[PDB]
């Protein structure tokens, strides 16, 4: 998504950067991973983490 | 599951703005797809003007006419409207409101955005008389 | 640069015509348009047939030229047609005239 700042006044000399209006439709927020990645470096902690059990 | 209904002043008078105002039901006015205009003069073809992605401030024209309108989308109430500057007798036609494709991150399809939803059309004739 | 169609077409019913479109790098669209009704769009995508429209249209992309085949002709099919795509001139979608079917 794509925010916007708004600008409240509270007082003499301090702004409150409050939030306006979002522009777009709200999508999820998220981070992927690798797949392969994932499945290759959990299967090297299994193998040095077996040492001590 | 948009229902454009739309509303001009009637008729206007050469030399005077008109503007019309779509007002969409059924469906918000925030989607990632751009709110377009078309008109449809009786005999050439279906003359586009441009849009207003649903509320940005960003905008793109029909430069093929020229850079007079200044369309804007107030939403809240969804609202559209359109803005046209110094007409003269020759803009009369039949006036169409159209949305986009509904992208779905924010320019998805690079330049296509075809007109896929037009919702009545309203027509306004200008003269002096 | 703009695109061009021919003026009209014509044909009895039950029959396989073409309304065929000039060319570019991009897709193309048709509608159709009733007398006196808003237009709808009809095919997109270059195929890709949207939902509510006739089977019976069927659009496909040649090297540089695009037509929509329609098969058995009927007299609710009057309406125009238009060819729509956009340009390299910069801007502004320059779809060209329709050509409006006579049964
Ligand atoms: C992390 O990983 C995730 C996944 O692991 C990543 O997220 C993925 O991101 C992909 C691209 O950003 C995204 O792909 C899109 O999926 C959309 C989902 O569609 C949903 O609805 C349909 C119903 O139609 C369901 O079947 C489907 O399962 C979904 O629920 C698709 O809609 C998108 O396809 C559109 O674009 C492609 C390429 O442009 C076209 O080939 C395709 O035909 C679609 O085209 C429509 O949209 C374009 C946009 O302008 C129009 O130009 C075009 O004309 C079409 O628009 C009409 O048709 C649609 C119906 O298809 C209609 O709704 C519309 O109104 C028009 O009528 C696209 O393929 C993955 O889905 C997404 N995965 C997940 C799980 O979310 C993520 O990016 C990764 N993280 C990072 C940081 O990258
Ligand atoms: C959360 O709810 C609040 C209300 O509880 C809502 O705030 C409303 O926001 C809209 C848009 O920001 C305000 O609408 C304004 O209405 C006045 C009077 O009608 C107009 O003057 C304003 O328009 C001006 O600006 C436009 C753009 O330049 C011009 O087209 C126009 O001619 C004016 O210049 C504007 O339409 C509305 O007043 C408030 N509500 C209240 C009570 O003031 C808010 O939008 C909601 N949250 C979200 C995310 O929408
Ligand atoms: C992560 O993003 C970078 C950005 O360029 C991309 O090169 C890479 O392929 C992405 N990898 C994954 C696993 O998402
Ligand atoms: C991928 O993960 C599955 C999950 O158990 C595992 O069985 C498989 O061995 C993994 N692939 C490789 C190459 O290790």
């Amino acid at each position: 998504n794509n925010n916007t700042r708004k600008s409240i006044r509270i007082g003499p000399g301090q702004a409150f950067y409050a939030t306006g209006d979002i522009i777009g439709d709200i999508r999820q927020a998220h981070c992927n991973v690798s797949k392969a990645t994932w499945n290759e470096t959990l299967g090297k902690v299994v193998k040095q983490l077996r040492k001590h059990f | 599951e948009v229902q454009l209904v739309e509303s001009g002043p009637g008729l206007v008078k050469a030399s005077e703005t008109l503007s019309l105002t779509c007002t969409v039901s059924g469906y918000n006015i925030r989607s990632n797809n751009w709110w377009s205009w078309v008109r449809q003069p009786p005999g050439k073809g279906l003359e586009w003007i441009g849009g207003v992605y649903a509320n940005s401030e960003i905008t793109n024209y029909n430069s093929s006419l020229k850079s007079r309108v200044s369309i804007s989308q107030d939403a809240w109430r969804n609202k559209f409207s359109l803005k046209l500057k110094s007409v003269t007798d020759a803009d009369t036609a039949v006036y169409y409101c159209v949305r986009g494709p509904n992208h779905w991150e924010y320019f998805d399809s690079g330049n296509n955005e075809y007109f896929e939803f037009w919702g009545q059309g309203a027509l306004v004739t200008v003269s002096s008389a | 640069s703009a695109l061009t169609q021919p003026p009209s077409v014509s044909g009895a019913p039950g029959q396989r015509v073409t309304i065929s479109c000039t060319g570019e790098n991009y897709h193309a669209f048709w509608y159709q348009q009733f007398s006196g009704m808003a237009p709808k769009l009809l095919i997109r995508d270059n195929d890709k047939r949207p939902s509510g429209v006739s089977d019976r249209f069927s659009g496909s992309k040649s090297g540089a030229s695009a037509s929509l085949t329609i098969t058995g002709l009927q007299t609710d099919d009057e309406a125009d047609y238009y060819c729509q795509s956009y340009d390299s001139g910069l801007r502004s979608y320059i779809f060209a005239s329709g050509t409006r079917l006579t049964v």
